[PDB]
RNA sequence: GCGGUAGUAGCAUGCUAGGGAGCAG
RNA sequence: UGACUGCUCCCUAGCAUGCUACUACCG
């Protein structure tokens, strides 16, 4: 009942009836959020409506309050004092308020759809805790806009892997790929039934099996999603620097086959907070374990968005250093059992952003805070009080996707709270670890976003892949098949014996769907290729208006190789000075 | 004066067990019943202790339910 | 209610020797409880009575009840109070003795 | 109540009439005046009233308010309440054997069943260290809530039998520690 | 309140009056000026009155009709609700059995304590010890009531599923004891 | 000059209706 | 899951009666 508005100042009993997330305003506060837009209804610790049997008045701006009730216009008696007068609405903390000098915050962002720019615009020109209630507000607006198409269901079944699929009563279908994972129940005659989790992509309708199925009859398959709770605890942690390396457990040994560790290490020693902007091979391969080895008994905690890309770290984080020392838990899902799991007692605590109970920790080393909003950030700066932070990440490493783009595509430095602070006031560290990607591919992209950070560590035999293309596109309700550069590709494959090792990934998982059945590459989506980078590749668009070709959208994902490349462009921007080598089309 | 607070100890021992769901298993509920009604009917001050000893070992061993230690650091328990 | 008694004994009250001392409590149940306070019943016997003292006795209590009047009413002049109590079995099932007094 | 509008005129009016009169007039002036002047004083006593019971009532109604939203918030915070009363008591209370127990658990010696009060029966504990068996127990005799047991049985986390000249000083840290106490009431 | 039949006779009155007071005119006409917004105001007053008292007493019906509305509705809920529970719970009838033993009788009428012990499929029985337990359903067919029943389940105070083997005399306090056995009815109705 | 009547305001008295709580058999 | 009666205190709403007051009409 009793929470707190902040911009005012003012704890508060009252909240706006009709709006986002029942959000807090004092007197004077839903005063100018109810004559600056129309919000005619308000909720206090008693609904405000009158109370004579069979009468009806939604509006709060012509009720009375009489005897220990509220009464109305149309039906009046009206012995009492109007409840919205003198600049003010009736509750507690009717004296204790302040009021707003920017009278359009909620009349701005929270009036609009929730999907144009200028919402995130004006959540970067905030506060923390404003910041925090816009960020609060983009979870809630992708929930209640996901909560408005189909859902999927099989009624008579066919061999797994191809099956036939009808839907819902009129609804339009989301996009395709797996981004949207088909976890529905089972109805046998009134309850839920175990079901499982699902994919759809290909459709005779062809699916990815995160699990092996029996499916039955009526099985539906949809995500069913709750409401995230409000948080309690900021995101980011105000900048300080420690008096000296008081409290820490040193040691006599000094990492060698790390080249950039050591400067970086005394930094830690006095650095309360790290976040760098890198593509893979950034010292998120080695420097974390670097850290591990070179402080043993720190509470250091790791975290990825998904169990794959803390593997990548996890798969030798017990090797380079004792197994008893670190841990994730797996919950029941596509998580990694490799470590102590259900197991809260640990040292080095490996997390992925859905899951992890708050126990202790002293030293932060977190991996890429990408694809959510401060719901990140927040959840793991409350998951521990901590000494030391390390945010590891980028603003283009899995830039998260904005539900359905509408307007444009935002500076990739507006990100939640740190990467807009990030190259504003500098790198927190120096750090550049180019022992798996190339030159080939550092060239562009450090001369694009990435300026003098990561080094032209290692060169190329000239096999790197160049040849002049416009092409011809054809798309689909949610994704779209190629025509030309897919046969390129294939032609360009039947030219060279040593290429047909690669990956085959693709901007919806339709590419690959449709080229499975002909050739059968492995099947690849450009989510997020968690922790798992090869050298060989093959890199297709398809359709490239909005979400490809803008801006590093995925120049992580053109940091595929390590001493060969391919990666197909099918227009005329990221080329100015790319020099790969030119061979004409066969 | 002592007797009165062992008493009012025991029926709030009584509230804080029965909301850690112990009426679940009927043999540990109609020991506890037994314990804290025999408490309540004491005259002499060291049948209720060693009752109350008893009742105290059934929250006492219980490992998740509570967290000693936090409720010992707050200026509780010692 | 630990204010009220922290306060009564603030006030030099539950002293060792005194004569005003708690005896009230509430007492705990546990499972097998209704059944057997029901298995009271056993006590019931069936008695047979002196039908002549017991014809002259009757007599008596009705002189004793003999100043009031009775008789029987109609349906809209009968009082109740408190009409949201529990109305028995099966009819706990839909509502209170409200629903099927309006009903 | 001097912040109305009738509050202003039934001033000027009884100003007006007070200085007439005081001046010293004939019998229609007064008259006048006072048919002028009633009617304004009559409308600043009604006002009088009913702004002090508009008032009361809305303090009241603050009043009510406040306290049903306290009463829905107490009514959510019971578990945790209860618990650091309970502490709070127990700590009052100052025994012994309670304190004893309560260390012992803090510690990390927590019992298995229900302590027994006659002179048989047994009891389970867990002994997760060799400190606490240092403390408790010494020789073949264990002192547990302010009372003296006998050992009779030790097992350990894979469940063999130890005897208990096994455990010693530097020959300990060879095995499964949290051991299990079984032990029965001396006299 | 402001447009009331007699409103504008009393406002056109008042208003010419004033004016005439305004002119500056002979007592005459002030004295028909008092008189005029004298009875003009009498007239108003029952004007304002009245309607008034009708406006609640209107109210008033309207809300007498809707809860009486709401109560019909009610009622017709708890009809429906009240059929639907009869209509269901008949449907366990075992129409042969009853259906035998009521031929039976000289006139159709039967004690109603003696349905369930001749024409149930289900028995249950509550044991408090062991003692109690080794003198009524020992083994796994058992004779209660001229009938032969057979054990199905067995489950304790917690409803948890008990097996035969581990009722035993030794194994007895080890057990939830308020022991509730199921059997059916052998050869007969279930 | 006195009384009657019609509204308006404050105050007091007893019932009816609604809600919250206490004790007793 | 919450029976039947009896008594008492508190708060609000309506009705009836009485007291006083302010204007107006009538004789
Ligand atoms: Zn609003
Ligand atoms: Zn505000
Ligand atoms: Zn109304």
């Amino acid at each position: 009942a009793v929470g707190a508005c902040v911009l005012c100042n003012s704890q508060t009993s009252l909240r706006c009836g009709a709006c986002i997330r029942r959000p807090f305003l004092c007197c004077k506060c839903c005063y100018d959020h109810v004559i600056s837009t129309s919000h005619k209804l308000v909720l206090s610790v008693n609904p405000y409506v009158c109370n004579a049997p069979g009468c009806d008045v939604t509006d709060v701006t012509q009720l009375y309050l009489g005897g220990m009730s509220y009464y109305c216009k149309s039906h009046k008696p009206p012995i009492s004092f109007p409840l919205c007068a003198n600049g003010q609405v009736f509750g507690l903390y009717k004296n204790t308020c302040v009021g707003s000098d920017n009278v359009t915050d909620f009349n701005a962002i929270a009036t609009c759809d929730w999907t144009n720019a200028g919402d995130y615009i004006l959540a970067n020109t905030c506060t923390e805790r404003l910041k925090l209630f816009a960020a609060e507000t983009l979870k809630a607006t992708e929930e209640t806009f996901k909560l408005s198409y189909g859902i999927a269901t099989v009624r008579e079944v066919l061999s797994d892997r191809e099956l036939h699929l009808s839907w819902e009563v009129g609804k339009p279908r989301p996009p395709l790929n797996r981004n949207y994972v088909f976890t529905g129940y089972r109805v046998t005659k009134n309850s839920k039934v175990q079901i499982g989790e699902y994919t759809f992509e290909k459709g005779a309708v062809v699916y990815r099996g995160t699990t092996t199925y029996k499916l039955n009859v009526g099985d539906y398959f949809v995500l069913t999603s709750h409401t995230v709770m409000p948080l309690s605890a900021p995101t980011l942690v105000p900048q300080e620097h420690y008096v000296r390396i008081t409290g820490l457990y040193p040691t006599l040994n000094i990492s060698d086959e790390f080249s950039s560790n050591v400067a970086n290490y005394q930094k830690v020693g006095m650095q309360k907070y790290s976040t760098l902007q890198g593509p893979p091979g950034t010292g998120k391969s080695h420097f974390a374990i670097g850290l591990a080895l070179y402080y043993p008994s720190a509470r250091i905690v790791y975290t990825a968005c998904s169990h794959a890309a803390v593997d990548a770290l996890c798969e030798k984080a017990l090797k380079y250093l004792p197994i008893d020392k670190c841990s994730r838990i797996i919950p029941a899902v596509e998580c990694f059992d490799k470590f102590k799991v259900n197991s809260t007692l640990e040292q080095y605590v490996f997390c992925t952003v859905n899951a992890l109970p708050e126990t202790t920790a002293d030293i932060v080393v977190f991996d890429e805070i990408s694809m959510a909003t401060n719901y990140d950030l927040s959840v793991v700066n409350a998951r521990l009080r901590a000494k030391h932070y390390v945010y590891i990440g980028d603003p283009a490493q899995l830039p998260a996707p904005r539900t359905l783009l509408t307007k444009g595509t935002l500076e990739p430095e507006y990100f939640n709270s740190v990467c807009r602070l990030m190259k504003t006031i500098g790198p927190d560290m120096f750090l550049g670890t180019c022992r798996r990607c190339p030159a080939e591919i550092v060239d562009t992209v450090s001369a694009l976003v990435y300026d003098n950070k990561l080094k032209a560590h290692k060169d190329k035999s000239a096999q790197c892949f160049k040849m002049f293309y416009k092409g011809v596109i054809t798309h689909d309700v949610s994704s779209a098949i190629n025509r030309p550069q897919i046969g390129v590709v294939r032609e360009f494959l039947t030219r060279n014996p040593a290429w047909r090792k690669a990956v085959f990934i693709s901007p919806y998982n339709s590419q690959n769907a449709v080229a499975s059945k002909i050739l059968g590459l492995p099947t690849q989506t450009v989510d997020s290729s968690q922790g798992s980078e090869y050298d060989y590749v093959i890199f297709t668009q398809t359709t490239e208006t909005a979400h490809s070709c803008n801006v590093n959208r995925f120049n992580v994902a053109i940091t595929r190789a390590k001493v060969g490349i391919l990666c197909i462009m099918s227009d005329r921007d990221l080329y100015d000075k790319l020099q790969f080598t030119s061979l004409e089309i066969p | 004066s002592k007797m009165s607070d062992v008493k009012c100890t025991s029926v709030v021992l009584l509230s804080v067990l029965q909301q850690l769901r112990v009426e679940s298993s009927s043999k540990l509920w109609a020991q506890c019943v037994q314990l804290h009604n025999d408490i309540l009917l004491a005259k002499d001050t060291t049948e209720a202790f060693e009752k109350m000893v008893s009742l105290l070992s059934v929250l006492l061993s219980m490992q998740g339910a509570v967290d000693i230690n936090k409720l010992c650091e707050e200026m509780l328990d010692n | 209610n630990k204010d009220f008694y922290d306060f009564a004994v603030s006030k030099g009250f539950f002293k060792e020797g005194s004569s005003v001392e708690l005896k009230h409590f509430f007492f705990a149940q546990d499972g097998n409880a209704a059944i057997s306070d029901y298995d009271y019943y056993r006590y019931n016997l069936p008695t047979m009575c002196d039908i002549r003292q017991l014809l002259f006795v009757v007599e008596v209590v009705d002189k004793y009840f003999d100043c009031y009047d009775g008789g029987c009413i109609n349906a809209n002049q009968v009082i109740v109070n408190n009409l949201d109590k529990s109305a028995g079995f099966p009819f706990n099932k839909w509502g209170k003795a409200r629903l099927y007094y309006d009903s | 109540f001097s912040s109305l509008p009738s509050y202003a005129a039934f001033a000027t009016a009884q100003e007006a009439y007070e200085q007439a009169v005081a001046n010293g007039d004939s019998e229609v002036v007064l008259k006048k005046l006072k048919k002028s002047l009633n009617v304004a004083k009559s409308e600043f006593d009604r006002d009088a009233a009913m702004q002090r019971k508009l008032e009361k009532m809305a303090d009241q109604a603050m009043t009510q308010m406040y306290k049903q939203a306290r009463s829905e918030d107490k009514r959510a915070k019971v578990t945790s309440a209860m618990q650091t009363m309970l502490f709070t008591m127990l700590r009052k209370l100052d025994n012994d054997a309670l304190n004893n127990i309560i260390n012992n658990a803090r510690d990390g010696c927590v019992p298995l069943n229900i302590i027994p009060l006659t002179t048989a029966a047994k009891l389970m504990v867990v002994i997760p260290d060799y400190n606490t068996y240092k403390n408790t127990c010494d020789g073949t005799t264990f002192t547990y809530a302010s009372a003296l047991w006998e050992i009779q049985q030790v097992v350990d986390a894979d469940s063999k039998i130890v005897q208990l000249s096994e455990i010693s000083m530097d020959n300990s840290p060879n095995l499964a520690w949290p051991l299990i106490v079984t032990a029965l009431r001396a006299n």
